[PDB]
């Protein structure tokens, strides 16, 4: 029973980093539209 | 005579106003007004309509609006050839160890074209680092470009000196470039190279944090056309004539940071984190000149190592990502591996060397091949360590052969052992020769049995050393007479 | 023409030019370097009264204002013809090879063609026979569709490049255009040079039979975004005669870097991660002309590198938008010792339906993937509880699945003096009949050897025999 | 030399002057005010035609567009020399406190000087001298090196730093220099003047031995930007003088705040996260002047804030790229009663290798740290198995654990008048004898509370005898 409630947790959590992971990435792709619109913007 | 006048004066950065015939990169000169005895010389990037704005490599404190420049016809050049040998330079070859004037009779233009597809030959020729995670993992041959990746105080500069300092007779003739160092770090790197010997075939230039962002920015091509020199024509060392060559460029995260700055001040547009476009340009034309010549253009070589200090580890960052693209091969020091104890902190699990086996020895390629497989089957059974008593007893054995192969992994600093100790100590740890000896005593048993090596049984080292290159190398009687060395001393010595 | 240099900011040069004869967009002016060679800069942009803003596309780091400038009238002329083939070309089309110049008498054709009109495009989508049975099987190829390709580099890549080069070559028309986009000189140049050359294919050498050209790294940003261009104005000279092409771009996302960094340094808004704002078109520009045309096809085999894995990244999101077949090399598969290192679960293809491919091979695919994926599921389960534990009807899906991977292997017409094993050329008919007769049960008493480096189902039945 | 203002923007005045009187690029400007004083501007940036712009230092809230201007033709000259000892300075050099006005006898030098040639720097690293026994024991300080903080109010930085003062001026000359670089006027100002003044050794008082220079939040970023440039001024003349100073900067993070904001108003286009351009070469032309020439070195222990946790911001990366060791005071250990907090992990330093600090010194620092290295992570075993009644070695190492953060803790001569309690001096050697004695097992059968604050091993014996 603790085998199959283990394999399940860690399934789970691998579920879980894939999502995180997915949510991280939009994350980090709108810091960098954020930083290239003040630069630009801080450039004109 | 076709002079300028300067018209303002920013953070570094003037405008020469009416300065025609200047090509794109000339360096003028300031020439010396009431007050100032000497003069700085300034390189002319923008080169617009009416305005040629120039950045400084020199002070700014001393160059008012009004100054008088006269643009000498002469694009950045350097000196080269045997008199750099052994003697701290500028970017732009002016001696500061303060020892005398730079005795040479070429000048190598800096900023010269790549050598050329057809040109270069595959990497074929070891550079024997020293440490054997590198030497064994992760091989780095004449001409190919490796990159020293890590984080902070990590370990980046210390192999890059290991593998200085192994080069004391590998007809290897080492460059360091320290762009952006500090001067103290600077003067204990050469203090560190002159206690070892080694300078007597390093040329390190320098140009260190409160130089200009100008001679930052022209330290690696400085290098490397002192390396293209020694690549193209040779120096004799050693009373050989040397035609490899091996440069160290110390920090190319602070060489961006430096053209980053000079762009801005320049009022280049941005790009992303603020760095120009054509850094990755920048880069790639640093980069690119490590070439293997084959023997139509003389054989030669000019072996990269740039080095990046990378922040929280943050591979995707511009800079890291750009080199990582340009470089041949990656050798990844972490942090955390830093702060656990084992020192050359190399991340095996994502560290890679594109050029492989074909730069390595044929007795180095035949023992580590072993030691990778195993080092990565017991990086795949990491999360089990702290379990070792309910495991399958493979698994075990597993485990704590890939603790023994990794505590020998652990090296001091300024300790690089010749290609003949690694294969033998890697031979020795492959077969099941040390799983008696307990894992906090294995660097203990190496050293001694390098020193055994080297007192009592000189013949097999050089046995070894002299058969590297056969393609079977454990068919030799080698092979014997290294068990027997391996057997006397762990009959001799107990753990 | 005959303009001079204004202004000389880093690549970003401006000329002017009298207020008649201003270069047009994308016209290639021509700077004298005192000596016979001479510098091309495109043009990007037209400013005020003659003034044009151009990408320097060399070195210009010994150029001054005032230097005259010679305006081309026409985007960069490229050399075009059987004269390309065997030879290495930069964007320029200049040859970098020991070779000579090209010479007078060859046609040369401006870089910047267009894309065929939409008369010209075929209805149908029709398969390409590699002739590799993982890749004819699972991710099928598309005639005149763009194909990409996930790999490390050290998965046998070239492998498969210089396989479907040597395949097209003997059982087509046969002329390949590789384009080193951001291509190094070492790693990506006299490495692959030295593979071509050695590689043959009866009595042709895989370098006689395809044209590379490579805008290396050292080159500045404008000469990796116009390298791409320049391989496809090379290949359709050769789909204007019938012939289908493969064109080979390696690491299309550098192409998408340079262009990037070609738009930071004319001074263009960042779009969405700091990416050009003419992403879009600029993707279009290229990958549109890779179309299968009446007269000819001319079909794609392009790298992706994904910046940090990041596939929703604009610029493999754009690459996506123009794909047809993703292959997916995979370290784990190579290994063991499989050539054909092919994911057969990551890649997929956009051809592989019923109403194009036909029903038994959609079916058998289908069968393949879910066999496979049956195989994936219960790792962990092999790994932890064993064998033993496993259920029966599942241990026969097991030992196919594992017989299927070990199938997949093929031999390389290309590599036959490496491994001493003469190439097989797979027709997808007899792949899919083969997969088919292996699915259903025979070959189930043969153990997984006989399976490994071989080819059609009777292949593998003759060496059991034997 | 006298110019008129033309335009007011904040804390940014441009001031036209004659063509021919043109001042310097980082000299000052002097606007005199109509009430007796002046406005010390600072230029930044010659352009246009005898137009300078420079920042204001000031508060800018009394100025036409008219008044006149008087040109120094030097930088910022500020008062060095003994008479500047003991005193609080701004950043102008002009002293702030009660006292009255520095005389004209006293030597002015120029705010802005060059750091030594790379001639003139040690070849080899050197230990510096602090006396803490976790100071010169995990993180030892170097000779014209550089060490950070990382700790909150209450942990006793201030202590620490008196500490130091006083150790450095008795041991050696140790003139100090305090540079309070945008600090919260309450914690650097009457928390550090009476804590100082209050605190004495050898009838002597620790602010009498420490020159203090303030340049708080409340000033404009100019001040805050160059009162580091002045404290380094009145350190590197008594440097001259060959007497070895220690050079407290509190707050560097802020020095580049105020560049940034400096830049930010300048007119210059940011960099990375609004930071200014010019982010390393500031960096350098401050950080490269502490150095250990072979006269004279000056030592520094600067205190790091960074925003929020993110040690990726540029500002702590710069400034890390310039440290050979950091010091990590802990809440808990200073809620512990352990006075010195300073954390035996955590507490990083580029000395600690047998090439400079020796192989015994390695050797001890390494031994101990080691039984640290886990944290003492059997706590959670102890926690959730009550200890299990039995742990064999692990109890012996949890013990000599405990000593030895028991004995890391050392009598302050700073804080005698206050715990009543002599202050011991304990050389390096000493502490690396006490700690290979103690890892030896010379600390054992004695129990806690008797290394909890004393010296030296020698002293808990001598307790522990008596
Ligand atoms: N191989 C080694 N053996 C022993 N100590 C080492 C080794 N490598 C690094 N260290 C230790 O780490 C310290 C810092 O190493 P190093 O100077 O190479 O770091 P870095 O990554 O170049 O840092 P920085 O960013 O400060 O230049 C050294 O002073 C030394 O104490
Ligand atoms: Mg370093």
């Amino acid at each position: 029973a603790r085998m199959v409630a283990m394999r399940n947790a860690t399934n789970n959590a691998k579920d879980l980093v894939r999502d995180l992971t997915l949510s991280f990435n939009k994350a980090r792709q709108a810091a960098i539209t954020k930083e290239v619109s003040e630069i630009a913007s801080g450039a004109a | 005579v076709n002079v300028g006048t300067v018209i303002a004066v920013g953070d570094g950065v003037a405008r020469l106003s009416g300065l025609d015939q200047v090509v794109a990169s000339e360096i003028v000169e300031f020439p010396p007004k009431a007050g100032r005895n000497e003069s700085i010389y300034g390189i002319a990037l923008n080169l617009e309509q009416d305005s040629v704005a120039a950045i400084i490599l020199g002070d700014d404190e001393t160059i008012e609006e009004g100054d008088m420049v006269t643009s000498t016809g002469r694009v950045i050049s350097v000196p080269v050839g045997q008199g750099l040998l052994g003697r701290v330079v500028n970017p732009l070859g002016q001696p500061i160890d303060g020892k005398g004037p730079i005795v040479y009779e070429k000048t190598r233009p800096i900023e010269r074209i790549a050598p050329g597809v057809i040109t270069r030959k595959s990497v074929d020729t070891p550079v024997q680092t020293g440490i054997i995670a590198i030497d064994a993992l992760i091989p780095i041959g004449r001409g190919q470009r490796e990159l020293i990746i890590g984080d902070r105080q990590t370990g980046k500069t210390a192999v890059a000196i290991d593998t200085i300092l192994n080069q004391k007779g590998q007809g290897m003739v080492c460059i360091y470039v320290a762009i952006g160092q500090r001067r103290a770090q600077v003067a204990q790197v050469v203090g560190t190279l002159e206690r070892f010997g080694a300078m007597e075939y390093t040329i390190v230039v320098s140009a260190t944090a409160s130089e200009s962002a100008a001679l930052q920015y022209i330290a690696p091509y400085a290098g490397c056309a002192m390396g293209e020199e020694i690549m193209e024509n040779g120096v004799m060392l050693n009373g050989q004539l040397v035609k490899d060559a091996l440069i160290v460029y110390d920090d190319l995260s602070k060489h961006a940071v430096a053209y980053r700055q000079v762009s801005l001040l320049l009022r280049r547009p941005p790009g992303r984190e603020a760095y120009p476009g054509d850094v990755f340009y920048l880069h790639s034309r640093l980069l690119e000149r490590a070439a293997r010549l084959n023997e139509e253009y003389g054989g030669g070589s000019l072996t990269a190592l740039p080095v990046i200090e990378t922040q929280a580890n943050d591979v995707s960052a511009y800079i890291p990502t750009n080199v990582i693209s340009i470089t041949d091969g990656q050798i990844y020091l972490e942090s955390d591996l830093f702060n656990a104890g084992q020192r050359p902190a190399l991340n095996v699990g994502i560290s890679v060397s594109r050029v492989g086996g074909a730069a390595q020895t044929r007795a180095m390629r035949a023992v580590a091949g072993k030691l990778k497989g195993e080092l990565a089957q017991f990086r795949d059974l990491a999360a089990f360590a702290q379990f070792a008593s309910d495991l399958d007893a493979t698994t075990k054995a597993q485990i704590e052969r890939g603790q023994r192969l990794q505590e020998l992994l652990k090296q001091p600093q300024y300790q690089p052992l010749p290609v003949e100790d690694q294969v033998a100590v890697l031979y020795a740890a492959t077969n099941n020769y040390l799983d008696d000896v307990p894992v906090p005593l294995i660097t203990k048993w190496r050293d001694d049995f390098l020193a055994f090596l080297r007192t009592a049984h000189p013949e097999v080292r050089k046995l070894i050393y002299d058969n590297r290159l056969d393609r079977k190398f454990p068919t030799p009687e080698v092979k014997e007479a290294l068990e027997a060395a391996i057997k006397e001393f762990k009959a001799t010595s107990n753990y | 023409a005959k303009g001079v240099i204004q202004e000389i900011i880093g690549v970003v040069i401006r000329a002017k030019f009298p207020e008649d004869e201003v270069p047009e967009i994308y016209n290639a002016i021509e700077i004298p370097l005192g000596n016979g060679d001479r510098l091309v800069c495109e043009v990007q942009q037209q400013l005020g009264n003659g003034v044009v803003k151009a990408v320097a596309m060399g070195s210009t780091d010994g150029l001054r204002r005032g230097l005259e400038v010679i305006d081309t009238g026409r985007p960069i002329a490229v050399p075009v013809g059987p004269a390309t083939l065997g030879r290495v070309f930069n964007v320029l089309g200049d040859p970098i090879d020991g070779m000579g110049p090209i010479g007078p008498e060859v046609e040369r054709r401006p870089i910047h063609r267009d894309p065929p009109s939409f008369e010209e495009q075929n209805t149908q989508a029709q398969i390409f026979e590699t002739g590799i049975k993982v890749i004819d099987l699972i991710a099928p190829f598309t005639r005149g569709g763009k194909t990409a390709i996930f790999g490390g580099a050290g998965v046998g890549k070239t492998v498969v490049i210089q396989e479907l080069i040597a395949n097209i070559a003997k059982e087509q028309s046969g002329f390949s255009v590789f384009a080193g986009v951001g291509e190094r000189s070492r790693e990506g140049n006299d490495l692959i040079h030295e593979m071509k050359e050695a590689r043959i294919d009866e009595n042709t050498t895989v370098f006689d039979k395809t044209v590379m050209v490579f805008g290396q790294m050292n080159e500045p940003p404008g000469a990796r975004l116009r390298v791409g261009l320049t391989a496809l104005t090379m290949a359709e000279y050769f789909r204007d005669e019938g012939r289908d092409i493969l064109l080979f771009i390696d690491n299309i996302f550098r192409f998408v870097q340079a262009g990037s960094e070609v738009s930071s340094l004319l001074g263009r808004m960042p779009s969405q991660v700091g990416y050009q704002p003419t992403l879009g078109t600029e993707m279009g520009e290229l990958q549109e002309r890779i179309t299968s045309t009446k007269r000819g096809s001319i079909t794609s085999m392009q790298a992706v590198y994904v910046p940090a894995d990041d596939y929703t990244d604009p610029a493999p999101a754009t690459v996506f938008s123009h794909l047809d077949a993703t292959i997916s090399l995979e370290r784990s598969i190579a290994e063991r010792a499989i050539f054909p290192a092919v994911d057969p679960l990551a890649s997929t293809s956009r051809i592989l339906d019923p109403n194009i491919v036909g029903e038994e091979h959609y079916r058998v695919a289908q069968e393949v993937k879910r066999v496979l994926q049956r195989y994936k599921d219960l790792k962990d389960i092999i790994a932890i509880l064993g064998m033993e534990e496993l259920s029966d009807e599942d241990k026969l899906t097991v030992q196919r699945a594992r017989k299927i991977e070990l199938f997949f292997s093929q031999p390389f017409t290309v590599a036959q003096q490496f491994t001493g094993r003469p190439g097989k050329y797979v027709p997808v008919k007899k792949t899919v009949e083969s997969f088919a007769r292996l699915l259903n049960g025979e070959g189930d008493h043969i153990p997984e050897s006989f399976f490994y480096m071989q080819g059609d189902f009777d292949d593998v039945l003759a060496a059991y025999e034997a």
